[PDB]
DNA sequence: CACGTTGATTTTT
DNA sequence: ACAACAATCAACGTGA
């Protein structure tokens, strides 16, 4: 199967849907063979074929068995009498109608009428223009639903107006609907988006279309919109209670540096004060684990404890004794406001009332509390009889101790909840259910916050990700997936302030794709990230936002080595790539539906090059697998839409300037992806070849390897000799001589001295091959091959400068005559001819070398290599290997058009 | 030459900016193996080929504003220093230092090409520059070199293992050249030969300048106007276009087919034009030039009476 | 009165320091109006002091008459250039560096001793605009404008071509109702007498523009196929 | 100190000793021959079981009396620090590819001028030079030593460098000899270089690595 | 503002 | 025969 249909196949439910799969089984692989190839028109038909058929669920009687292949056949005909049943004739049977029916030349005539009156001698077979009805109603919508640009676009005249008298024709008694969220941060987004789904269902709605910032839902007419102040509450206790849990399992909210263990400020709204403390426990448990350097040595080594205590504690200095170390030192830090109430009731819950005196716990120098790693060792060792897992049940009973005895003083505060509120006002800004009251927003206060933000009278930085309209913070190593700490021009100039801000809202962002993605903080933009986006064609059916979860959840990490061997086998042609297992009934169905649909590579080598290998691969590759249009970029926010953007299929924000140097352009339309992929995986077959290593495909050579290829195209028959010399091998296969050759071709397709110098070097050799044959077979060495042209360039070289053109040809032709005549006879094609009398032979020898020596020393050396040595010596090398591909590729050609 | 150009120039520097611009046009003529790389490539951008409605489309190598200003800019701040006009010396009443809290906000380089310490000061760059591209293409441009380092005992090994440092690295050839206008608003005639003698006195850009990169400043004409004449790339362009792409000439067949194209540009480009110093009058004034940068009395007389007036800018209308 | 359909060409490549992640800093795919405005006009028009110093030095003037960098000195010149929409555009992702004036070098740690103050020491990956790069914008004013055939934009002031054509009185057209604009469009720079309906946004400093937008008021069809807003003034919401 | 480092902790040092990519005054068709070279068993042939060894190849090398003219530069140097650099520039004598078998040079030293800022490239020396013999090339070493130093002296004038000094001729040839005076004697030479040594030391403690 | 301090990730047939 | 590099480019906390 194709990756469409794989995916496609999942989203069906065959006890009342099998008509629709065998379109999928049969029309959909090649519909995208003749259509797949702005907008691309297999994407439009396929979304018309699935938005009709979520129509048609509707109907208050069942359509015919037989009418719903007319609706499935007339639907992708309709992009193009008597001379119009031939043009659906010839393009059926491209198509494969054939498999879905048969029977399909029979209804012809309504198959051919559906996709564009008088019968013309072609009478209808369905019974009455009753079963016309539905049939046309139905095909007309789809063909305009899937036109949609906005979720507005029903409410605004231009095509809503006759989606109403449409439905109302169809006599469907449900209404259209909306919801629009302008704003598109990411996967706070996409969990808006998915909780009013989940929410709107209850009310019998049920989604028709989807868009990248909305839905249009067909709901029924008689049921209230949600209330503004429900939505907002229900919406906050989805995101609040999914990342809370996320946070109470401790992948998320919390981090380790020098200074101890440090909490998110989020987590100390989301969580209560009360609860973060019942969780240390098992946040210890998997946040403070190293095992081979562990901190209490270290910590105990600064506070010089020394008078005979030291030993107590060093022989058991380990793991065991930092993870109650940091418990204490979150506990002092964060939640209680004085000390003294506190130390006074460890050292006592604890038996340390009279080894530890409560003032010499506090100890510290720029944060590091080394007191506790004391306090710790003391216990751990007098409790020294405990591994690590008897260790943390005791730990989990001791921090609820804490907790208890905490509430019961009233020794912590109730919280501030301040992202509630500026979440509360991000919806009240940017979220919309259709007949909903709006205003216009206050815009100067987005302004007010720039004016201010170098200015004394801004309390914290305007965010760096956004423009500052609502409250920001300064960036944290535990919140944010990149560096907190560097220069800002958003930061006043030669200020003490140097962490940049954040708001609130790209805040919680940062941490669900903590929660959600599971990358690390502050530190995921050393693994080169560059994320793709797999933006709609303006729609999506309900069945292609399930094949785009299907993928986005399930894709495989790409690794370049098989998508090369997958492809130099089956010849090049690139509809091989369509049926690889790119993946790893639906499978995701609890995960949220993908509204942005972001896919990412990761990689651990440090170069621009290393990062956009896979990257770029990908971007071109889901746009001609899905049909869906992808922006490749290395920014965490995700691009602002227009209609501009949509011009192209693909944008590739920065990529590495080898892209620049093929030539391939940055945006690509429908038209382009095809060129653009073999141009990619050529120059990946050809560097996986020389400049790698079977394990390590050394992508930081890249740019050395196309730099190479485009100063001189035989640079690619170079390259080829590297990778035979590398892997050992004397000859290249019989499928490496056209397969390099197509690669030159390909390279050297806009230039005019590459396509002279291509098409010079195979003449060249079709010259000398006149008078010279060495069989293949025999295993001839590389010497062998290039006798003529090795004795053309040597004659060259080794003259004095001076000396003429016309008696470098005459010099070097006696010399190849005199190489010649030591051959075996069998090598030399005019003389082994006995048919011709000898003066012949020697006559049409003479001239066949005359006119080989003439193109080297004319064409060769003086109008390619500028009559100059130096620059001769420079290629002496890769034309040689050009001409050893060359022959080879002539003798190849030889042996099969001789039959 | 001097002497009748000294009217042009404003008397003393003003606060507003006034529209006057002298505009440096240039080759620079790379002489051995510069290396104008960011990201660990040689830079470089797609390009029409020239101006007469080519759909040739042409990679050329691109030397960023960065990569030839500072240059400049370092060149005349070591010349001052060498004057005695500024100091090195934290313990100086006439410290300047290069990007941080401690440059000055008085000496010549500070007021022609700018600084920006935050609320105790900023002045804007009076010194307009654009990006330079090579008038050739890439593959025409470029060469790449390997290189390695071995242990001193003239080996890749050292006690029986091999070194992991070899790599290629790419360079500029020794004869690419880089079309430049630079362009300078409204200076006082010293703030004119301070400028021009950095791009005179200046010879090093790139990376690795330590070893390589040398680059000959052939300027082509001066140009007194109201305001932008034209890019780098759009004089680059017609330039291809006056060769038609047979790009392999000699310096001075390519200095002054670079001066008639200047010439034919500058009459269609819609600002008034005081003075166009081209040919026998540059020629001249270049030997006027070079004369005070050879001379020990007239250039620290001139170069001190820039420094008083930028220290009175900046006491007047400046930073104080 | 008259309108311009100016076409902007990049000649070297741009950049604003719109966003910030990490070592990555870069560019929003729209000129915002004020910033093309001062390109334009600063030194024909508004004034350009070569020199700050003091709270002038780091805090905006664009709608303030006691400063002389206004945006407002347009609007009494009866001149509105509007943001300007990208046509054909590229990135280049460049890194840009801190120079090592001095003989001897040490990395510092940003924050760090030597380093405790928020200046461009290190380096940094800058996303500009890039040379293959056309945008369009409008102006419109009430007079005959003398429009530079050269401007100068960002952090690193870089070249753009301005090619500009009059929009001749036969081929526009007035007219008012709802309109989808299509264009950018700043929304301070909305008066009384246009009501914004629907807006897609593109979040920037030093504030967010529309990308699309429908109006109700009054407008030009300046071709058959787009639509621009008329009455709009700098600040006009306050 | 002088010619820089770059790896590791305690940061990188520029060098100053600035130096540029020398040219042949001549082309490179008359400056060059390719040489066969092999390599036999020790037996005295290519075969030690009757199969051929087949260790055959050419190299290129550059021929004998081919000059290249350079400007070498330092920059900030004590008195000390240019008897070094000198010292470098007449002490060392082999530069190519196998050192061991190959690769002898003769640097003549044609002047030293001391300058406010960089004088000509190397590729405009080459240039000037080749245009004052005409491409006459074939001139012996002294005749080409005196025309290097008239050229130098004519683009010297044409230079927007204040200069100093300008040590050439028979001023030139008694300072190298001054020079040749201190690397032939042990007390003289280690006295100043050991001075470089605490100068060198010294800066690394003020300014450089501490 | 100026002193002090020192843990983390997961992997490219 | 055998290397394709090698390092460096904060993130807070606390007291005055």
């Amino acid at each position: 199967t194709t990756l469409l249909q794989t995916l496609l196949i999942r989203t069906l439910s065959e006890q009342k849907d099998y008509i629709l799969l065998e379109y999928f089984q049969t029309i959909l692989p090649a519909l995208e063979e003749h259509f797949g190839n702005d907008q691309t028109l297999a994407a439009h038909i396929l979304n018309a074929l699935l938005t009709t058929w979520n129509v048609m669920q509707e109907l208050e009687f069942p359509l015919n068995d037989i009418e719903r292949r007319l609706l499935c056949l007339g639907i992708t005909l309709h992009d193009y009498i008597q001379e119009i049943i031939n043009i659906c004739l010839e393009l059926g049977k491209r198509l494969n109608f054939d498999e879905f029916w048969a029977d399909w030349r029979d209804y012809i005539a309504e198959i051919s009428y559906l996709a564009q009156w008088s019968n013309a001698g072609y009478p209808f077979t369905i019974k009455e223009r009753k079963l016309d009805h539905p049939l046309r109603h139905l095909l007309t919508f789809g063909d305009v639903a899937v036109h949609l640009s906005s979720p507005h676009d029903l409410v605004s005249s231009t095509m809503g107006d006759r989606l109403r008298d449409l439905l109302n024709r169809l006599g469907i008694e449900k209404r259209f609907v909306y919801h629009h969220l302008r704003d598109t941060t990411g996967i706070l987004s996409n969990a808006i988006h998915n909780v009013i789904l989940r929410t709107v269902q209850k009310l019998d709605w049920k989604p028709l279309l989807f868009f990248a910032q909305g839905v249009i839902y067909f709901a029924p007419q008689d049921t209230e919109i949600p209330e503004r102040n429900e939505i907002k509450q229900i919406v906050w206790q989805g995101i609040s209670q999914e990342l809370g849990k996320k946070m109470s399992a401790g992948d998320v909210g919390f981090k380790r540096d020098g200074k101890g263990l440090k909490v998110s400020p989020q987590t100390s709204e989301l969580l209560a004060a009360a609860d973060i403390v019942r969780i240390l426990p098992q946040v210890i448990s998997v946040k403070v684990n190293n095992a081979k350097s562990p901190a209490t040595p270290k910590r105990l080594e600064k506070l010089e404890l020394g008078d005979a205590e030291r030993e107590k504690l060093y022989e058991v200095a380990d793991l065991r004794c930092d993870r109650l170390a940091e418990l204490l030192g979150l506990v002092q830090k964060e939640i209680f406001l004085l000390p003294e109430p506190f130390i006074e009731w460890v050292l006592k819950d604890l038996e340390l009332t009279s080894v530890i005196m409560p003032e010499e716990t506090q100890v510290q120098s720029g944060g590091v509390n080394y007191g506790w790693y004391r306090v710790a060792a003391h216990y751990v060792a007098n409790h020294a009889t405990w591994d690590l897992e008897e260790f943390q049940e005791f730990l989990q009973g001791f921090g609820d101790r804490l907790a208890t005895w905490a509430e019961e003083e009233g020794y912590f505060a109730e919280h501030q909840s301040p992202t509630r509120q500026i979440f509360e006002d991000y919806l009240d800004r940017y979220l919309e259910i259709q007949g909903w009251e709006s205003d216009h927003q206050a815009f100067i206060q987005e302004l007010e916050n720039y004016v201010n933000a170098k200015t004394k009278k801004s309390k914290q930085p305007i965010c760096s990700l956004s423009s500052g309209e609502f409250p920001s913070e300064d960036q944290m190593d535990s919140v944010v997936l990149f560096k907190p700490q560097q220069y800002s021009n958003k930061n006043p100039l030669g200020g003490g302030q140097i962490k940049r801000g954040i708001s609130k809202i790209w805040s919680l962002e940062m941490l669900l794709r903590q929660a959600f993605w599971s990358v690390p903080s502050g530190k995921f933009e050393d693994q080169q990230p560059i994320f793709i986006y797999l933006y709609p064609a303006y729609v999506y059916a309900p069945q292609v936002v399930e094949a785009i979860r299907e993928l986005v959840y399930g894709i495989a990490s790409v690794n370049l080595w098989d998508v090369r061997k997958h492809w130099v086998n089956n010849k090049m042609d690139l509809t091989s790539l369509k049926s690889l297992p790119w993946l790893n009934q639906l499978k995701y169905t609890k995960e949220d539906l993908p509204f942005l649909a972001t896919v990412y590579t990761t990689t651990r080598e440090k170069t621009d090059t290393d990062a956009w290998v896979k990257p770029a691969f990908l971007a071109l590759l889901l746009p001609y697998l899905l049909g869906v249009k992808a922006i490749a970029t290395r920014s965490m926010v995700p691009l602002y839409r227009s209609d501009q953007d949509f011009r192209e299929s693909i944008h590739l924000d920065g990529v590495a300037g080898f892209w620049s140097l093929l030539g391939i352009p940055t945006d690509l339309r429908v038209e382009d992806i095809t060129p653009a992929l073999n141009k990619l995986l050529a120059i990946y077959t050809l560097h996986l070849a020389a400049r790698s290593s079977p394990p390590k495909a050394r992508w930081q050579d890249l740019p050395k390897t196309v730099q190479e290829v485009m100063t001189d195209v035989l640079n690619v028959f170079a390259l080829a000799e590297q990778g035979l010399r590398r892997e050992k091998r004397d000859r290249p296969y019989e499928s490496e001589v056209t397969e390099y050759w197509q690669f030159a071709e390909l390279f050297s397709q806009g230039n005019i001295v590459m396509t002279e110098k291509l098409k010079l070097t195979k003449r060249l050799v079709e010259e000398y091959r006149r008078f010279y044959q060495v069989e293949l077979s025999k295993k001839p060495s590389t010497h062998a091959i290039l006798l003529p042209l090795s004795k053309a360039l040597e004659q060259i070289l080794s003259v004095p400068d001076d000396w003429d053109e016309e008696e470098l040809i005459l010099q070097g032709s006696g010399q190849l005559q005199a190489a010649l005549d030591r051959q075996e006879v069998y090598t030399r094609p005019i003389i082994k001819d006995k048919s011709v009398a000898y003066e012949t032979r020697q006559l049409q020898e003479l001239e066949a070398i005359q006119i080989f020596m003439t193109t080297c020393v004319r064409d060769l050396f003086g109008e390619m290599c500028k009559g100059d040595r130096a620059i001769l010596q420079e290629q002496r090398n890769r034309i040689k290997s050009g001409a050893e591909f060359a022959y080879r590729l002539l003798a190849l050609e030889a042996q099969q058009n001789q039959n | 030459m001097l002497d009748s150009l000294k009217s042009q120039f404003q008397p003393s520097f003003p606060r507003l900016a006034s529209g006057h611009y002298v505009h440096f046009l240039m080759l620079r003529h790379s002489q051995s193996f510069p290396v104008f790389q960011t990201d660990g490539v040689l830079n470089t951008t797609r390009t029409q080929a020239g101006l007469l409605e080519k759909t040739d489309q042409l990679s050329r190598l691109v030397m960023f504003k960065r990569k030839q200003t500072t240059p400049e800019r370092l060149a005349g701040r070591e010349l001052l220093r060498n004057l005695g006009l500024t100091s090195a010396d934290k313990s100086a009443k006439n410290l300047c230092e290069y990007n941080g809290e401690g440059s000055c906000k008085q000496c010549p380089d500070c007021i022609l090409y700018g600084f920006a310490i935050g609320d105790s000061g900023s002045e804007r760059s009076k010194v307009y520059s654009d990006s330079a591209f090579s008038l050739g293409a890439y593959e025409q441009s470029h060469r790449s070199f390997t290189f390695n380092a071995p242990f001193e005992g003239g080996t890749m090994s050292e006690a029986g293992v091999m070194r992991s440092a070899i790599n290629e690295l790419d360079h500029i050839l020794p004869e690419v050249t880089f079309p430049t206008v630079e362009s300078l608003r409204d200076a006082t005639y010293e703030g004119f030969i301070y400028v021009l003698g950095n791009l005179l006195r200046t010879k090093r850009y790139g990376a690795q300048e330590s070893r390589t990169g040398t680059m000959k400043n052939h300027l082509v004409g001066i140009v007194f106007a109201d305001g932008e004449i034209f890019s780098n790339l759009h004089l680059t362009q017609a330039l291809y276009d006056q060769m038609g792409g047979e790009l392999n000439k000699p310096i001075s067949e390519l200095c002054e087919t670079a001066a008639t194209v200047a010439q034919d540009l500058l009459n269609k480009e819609p600002v008034r034009k005081s003075e166009l110093i081209f040919g026998a009058h540059l020629d001249t004034l270049l030997q006027e030039v070079n004369d005070i940068y050879q001379n020990d009395a007239e250039l620290t007389k001139l170069l001190g009476s820039l420094y008083q007036q930028t220290q009175d800018y900046a006491t007047e209308f400046g930073a104080l | 009165t008259k309108i311009y359909r100016c076409k902007l060409t990049l000649h070297d490549n741009v950049f604003f320091a719109s966003r910030e992640m990490g070592i990555l800093y870069e560019t929003e795919k729209y000129f915002h109006n004020w910033a093309l405005s001062y390109a334009f006009f600063k030194g024909t028009i508004i004034p350009h002091p070569y020199g700050l110093v003091g709270q002038n030095a780091q805090t905006p003037a664009y709608l303030d008459r006691d400063r002389e960098q206004n945006l407002l000195h347009l609007n009494d010149s009866g001149i509105y250039v509007f943001p300007a929409q990208p046509i054909h555009w590229s990135y280049q992702i460049n890194t840009f560096k801190a120079a090592q004036s001095a003989y001897y070098g040490r990395s510092v740690q940003f924050g760090g001793k030597g380093a405790t103050k928020n200046y461009p020491i290190n380096y940094g990956r800058a996303k500009e605009l890039a040379v293959g790069s056309e945008f369009l914008t409008y102006i419109v004013s009430q007079k005959e404008l003398d429009l530079p055939v050269w401007i100068r934009l960002g952090k690193w002031s870089s070249k753009i071509r301005v090619e500009v054509e009059a929009i001749a009185p036969d081929q526009i057209k007035t007219a008012s109702g709802v309109y989808v604009c299509n264009h950018p469009l700043n929304p301070l720079d909305c008066p009384a007498n246009q009501q914004i309906l629907l807006y897609n946004r593109v979040v920037m400093p030093p504030s967010s523009l529309f990308s699309q937008s429908q109006l109700q008021g009054d407008y030009w069809q300046i071709d058959r196929n787009t639509f621009l807003p008329q009455g709009f003034h700098y600040g006009a919401t306050t």
